[PDB]
């Protein structure tokens, strides 16, 4: 054929067989860059020049049998002739359009498909609403948003392989053949293009621009969401305003909230703990955020907050040199500054062990109302500067950069005690409880703290210390502009220790983050969250301890059935279930296991009414005192932060539903699960020939027969052993799994056994 | 009077004292036709009706 | 899928007549007529067919053991004496999204003297003022309609 | 089996069941029938009538 | 405390013959009740 007779022509040459027996093809996009035409410098004087020709436009040799030589009016379509370099002939725009006008015609029905991005922004566009203009003075503050909205938020090698997968299925390279989470989006893409004519090359780009990420840094006045920056030339001006909502769909995710949550309660239950450092890690090693392991999504999301940064610290990566205090990111930008301790008597007669920073160092402070910056002396405030929406930002921006400050000044001006304690009744560090008292109270402060006039001038004006504005007098080195202030340009991420507390300490000594600053508030988890850790429900409560239970019965379900089969009781006395029976009163368990266990003998000794759902459902129930009984039970108590909570037999209940036309499994709304079936005859053989679970055995091999194409691998029996093609270019000899396991859990045993020797 | 650009989505009111002489081309046919028949009545902003 | 293959799948390799329950749900039916189901199946007690896309229950066999008999989110409408008499011990009905003009089109379920409870939703007869009262002297034998009893009380199992 | 309350008068003789048919009893909240087109269309009329 | 926390009347027509809740009955007061295994008739 063409393709194999054009290799044996370039092979016949010595040097095109040099180059092809000795690079190899990991090196191959390196040849692709050896390219000895010539770029054409301005483009658009060419193409003028280009258009007045009769044959500017190079098609394919194909064209010849479908477009005649000429048209009606004799004018000539295609040339007898070839391109420098290949063999693609010339024709006119005519030829174009004539195709256009007289081709044959096909239904576009993956094109809608193939570009949803588009067709989105079309839609968006359609459905929008518009309001008056406004003109007046704009301030648009400089900061990094959004571009495509859509898009799955997934990592560059992630939308690689999935369109690897999509559209070239016989080509995916190893890692997807050794891979084990076929993702749901892969498969629905799979379908969606089952028969696509569109150019294979731009379904994959078209694929890669829909699924991926994107943000860029621009000047904004108004809303930041994706879709609110997108039409950012229609809706912000330089005097003007335009009010206009995009009709499409939002597409909001709440994982960062989760993170948050997640990462908040590690560290405050590993703080008490005996080896934060090690606890942390096999805690976050182990659990799972919305079907996903946290270790990913703590390695994609660029998440900014003390636990978090402190994660990464023990788990070893970059964070920046930076702090969030008082609710605003701050960042040093000149001078340096020496920390020392010190002990400090407050205006309440209350001693405070301090660190302070002598030197004269300057920061740039950017909250979610306000932006300020501050030049501090060794223990003097020099110079402070706020810019906010509001007063209470102005406020709030100004108590934090005073509390910053430490000076002595402050320190006499404190009245009341400063005594707060977190809601886990850990003592505060000094500065923070200061924060806390300012807030509640500055009056007497600003009243003893500086008075002092200052020149006026445009762009800036002074503050009264009852908080209005003011040009004849302000307070010692404070400061308010009437624009906008930019915030910080760029960030510095640097190496830093952290010590068996959670302190972060930056190479100089000084620390940088501590557990202490963390926000002790507490919020809800929109996606369930699991974990197989230790005793660490202390937060969880009942309502997603519930769904943690029934997670991890599920996750073990082919164990807990086998020992369901054949030893019951072991299985009862497992520990995990101690915190359900926590939940079911004191006075009745022993009932309810009694009933569960009788019902399981029941089930057992009858055979052809397997009923996974109802195990399921009943399983925990049966870890107590089989106290005997004898009234038929039909709804058993669960105790859900004191309301009794019934669970039903026999049909779904609240707080366990399971839908089998999903055939999906959720506890109290919350997320859980899904059950491993298809077919009524308890096999899951039924797929869509999900080609994942494969294992190579080295090099080709001649014996097992002649290589296969990955499609056709599907064939292949249960452990049989051949020899597929993968990558570009590489047979191996692959054989399927025996062994329902993964790589996910190697090194794990001898991990555990190796730290237990160090230590 | 009431009138309203829902293009510039904005709103304004006249008064009966300048409806002797403005133009009809806001109003629709009814009453356009109205103040037509009502035009040599206006005095001062006040119809004469014996 | 279609039916045969539905029942094939449902019934496990096993014959038709140690079954208590079947769950037709998602399946189609050709001609909107009921297929498959024959006289074999004499111990079925628990059936449900859901978006099965049948005109009518007119080749419903004769399941004496019939019980708990489901018609749900279909387009069933005609005549019900079929099922008045193929099925007279049925207990539990439902038939909530039916197409069903009105009273005198669901008066023969009155024969089934063993009805329980019977379900109606989203359909047009519910739309008659009175409708709960006006069934239930339709159908005295009835006890809970649309899962509530004459008093608007919920009906446990 | 629809309810129907004017079928009531096919035995109540209307001036008996007169009361059904004042709907509101009340002042209503909308006002309507003052403004300026209104007394446009009184003026033109007064001066139609008398041609 | 021990028994199932406090219920409400209507769900109580769920509970087996025999079974024992906590149902509050009314005003600020808790009162447990035990579902009675017989039935009493009337003419």
């Amino acid at each position: 054929m063409e393709r194999i007779k054009e290799l044996r022509d370039l092979m016949s040459q010595s040097r095109t067989r040099e180059i092809l027996t000795k690079t190899t093809v990991d090196h191959m996009a390196i040849i692709k860059k050896y390219t000895s035409g010539r770029q054409e410098k301005n483009p658009a004087l060419r193409m003028k020049w280009m258009m007045a020709m009769k044959y500017p436009i190079t098609a394919d040799k194909r064209i010849m049998e479908m477009i005649p030589e000429r048209n009606e009016q004799r004018q000539t379509l295609w040339s007898k002739t070839n391109d420098a370099g290949s063999d693609r002939v010339m024709v006119s725009p005519l030829a174009v359009t004539w195709w256009n006008r007289n081709g044959p015609t096909t239904s576009t029905v993956h094109y809608p498909k193939v570009y949803k991005t588009y067709f989105e922004k079309v839609e968006r566009l359609k459905h929008g609403t518009f309001g008056p203009v406004h003109f007046r003075n704009q301030v648009k503050i400089r900061r990094r948003v959004d571009i495509n909205p859509g898009h799955a938020d997934l990592s560059a090698k992630e939308a690689q392989d999935v369109i690897m997968e999509v559209v070239f299925p016989n080509e995916v390279g190893a890692r997807i053949l050794t891979s084990e989470s076929q993702l749901t989006i892969t498969k629905e893409k799979k379908k969606e293009l089952q028969d696509c004519k569109i150019a294979p090359l731009m379904v994959a780009y078209m694929l890669e621009r829909e699924l991926v990420r994107k943000t860029r840094f621009l000047p904004v006045a108004g809303g930041t969401s994706s879709v609110y920056i997108e039409v950012l030339h229609l809706t912000q001006g330089t005097c003007w305003e335009q009010m206009y909502t995009p009709g499409g769909e939002v597409r909001n995710d709440d994982v960062d909230q989760s993170l948050i949550i997640a990462a908040r309660n590690i560290v405050r239950r590993a703080t008490v703990s005996a080896d934060p450092l090690a606890s942390l890690l096999e805690m976050c090693h182990s659990t799972q955020i919305g079907g996903v392991r946290m270790v990913d999504i703590l390695r994609q999301n660029p998440t900014e907050e003390q636990a978090v940064d402190i994660c990464k610290a023990a788990m070893g990566l970059r964070i920046s040199s930076s702090f969030s205090f008082g609710g605003f990111t701050f960042k040093r930008t000149s001078g340096s500054s020496v920390k020392r301790e010190e002990e400090v008597l407050t205006g309440n007669l209350q001693t405070l062990k301090i660190r302070v920073h002598e030197g004269y160092e300057e920061f740039t402070m950017v909250g979610r109302r306000a932006t300020a910056i501050l030049r501090k002396a060794t223990r003097r405030l020099i110079q402070l500067i706020v810019s906010g929406k509001d007063e209470q930002s102005i406020a709030e921006a100004i108590i934090v950069a005073m509390v910053f400050s430490q000076e002595d000044c402050m320190i006499k001006a404190v009245r009341g005690d400063l005594n707060f304690v977190n809601r886990a009744n850990q003592r505060l560090n000094p500065m923070h409880q200061l924060l806390r008292h300012f807030q509640k109270d500055a009056k007497v402060l600003f009243q003893n703290w500086g008075i002092e006039p200052i020149d006026n001038v445009m762009g800036m004006i002074g503050i009264l210390p009852d908080m209005t504005p003011s040009t004849e007098m302000s307070l010692r080195g404070v400061r308010v502009s009437k624009m906008g202030v930019d915030e910080y340009s760029s960030t510095e991420r640097v190496v830093v220790s952290i010590d068996r507390f959670l302190r972060v300490r930056d190479q100089r000594g000084n620390v940088l983050l501590s557990p202490e600053e963390v926000s002790e508030t507490q919020g809800t988890e929109k996606l369930t969250i699991t974990y197989s850790s230790s005793m660490m429900w202390e937060i969880n409560g009942p309502e997603s301890v519930l769904v943690n239970t029934y997670q991890w019965i599920i996750r073990n379900w082919e164990n807990v059935k086998i020992q369901w089969s054949q030893d019951p009781t072991m299985l009862y006395n497992k520990m995990e279930f101690e915190p359900f029976q926590s939940l079911v009163p004191k006075a009745a368990r022993g009932q309810y296991s009694g009933f569960v266990r009788v019902l399981f003998q029941q089930m057992r000794d009858v055979l052809g009414t397997f009923d996974t759902v109802q195990i399921i459902k009943l399983l925990p129930f049966a870890a107590a005192p089989p106290e005997q009984s004898r009234m038929q039970f039909s709804s058993l108590t669960v105790n859900v932060r004191g309301s009794g909570m019934r669970i039903v037999v026999r049909g779904n209940s609240p707080v366990f539903n399971y839908n089998k036309a999903t055939k999906r499994l959720t506890v109290l709304g919350k997320d859980a699960g899904a059950l491993m079936e298809d077919p009524d005859e308890g096999t899951a053989g039924v797929e869509s020939a999900v080609l994942r679970g494969f294992l190579i055995l080295g090099k080709e091999n001649k014996r097992y027969g002649p290589a296969l194409s990955i499609n056709e691998l599907s064939n292949l029996a249960k452990g049989e052993k051949a020899n597929v093609l993968i990558g570009q270019g590489d047979v191996v000899l692959v054989m399927k799994r025996k062994r329902d396991s993964s790589i996910l859990t190697d090194s794990q045993t001898a991990t555990k056994r190796i730290r237990m020797a160090i230590n | 009077y009431m009138f309203e650009s829902k293009s510039m989505k904005l709103r304004t009111q006249v008064p009966a004292e300048m409806l002797a002489n403005i133009d009809l081309k806001y109003f629709n046919k009814s009453t356009r036709e109205k103040i037509e028949k009502i035009r040599p009545l206006l005095i001062d902003g006040t119809a004469s009706l014996s | 899928m279609e039916m045969g293959r539905r029942i094939h799948l449902e019934l496990r390799n096993r014959t038709p007549s140690d079954v208590k329950e079947l769950v037709l749900d998602n399946s189609r039916s050709n001609e909107g007529k009921l297929e498959g189901l024959t006289d074999e199946f004499e111990e079925l007690e628990f059936l449900s067919t859901i978006n099965v896309g049948l005109t009518s229950i007119a080749n419903l066999p004769k399941l004496n053991k019939l019980k708990k008999l489901e018609l749900s989110d279909n387009r069933v409408s005609g005549g019900l004496e079929v099922l008045a008499e193929k099925c007279p011990n049925l207990t539990h009905l439902n038939l909530s999204g039916n197409k069903i003009k009105d009273l005198s089109t669901i008066e023969p379920l009155k024969k089934l003297e063993n009805l329980k409870s019977l379900d109606l939703f989203n359909c047009e007869v519910t739309n008659l003022n009175d409708y709960r009262e006006n069934v239930f002297k339709l159908l005295p034998q009835l006890t809970y309609l649309d899962g509530y009893d004459r008093d608007d009380k919920e009906a446990p199992d | 089996m629809d309810v129907n309350p004017t079928l009531l008068f096919l035995k109540v003789p209307v001036q008996n069941a007169i009361s059904t048919t004042f709907p509101y009893t009340g002042d209503p909240p909308y006002s309507h029938g003052t403004g300026t087109g209104y007394t446009m269309d009184t003026v033109n009329r007064t001066h139609k009538y008398s041609e």
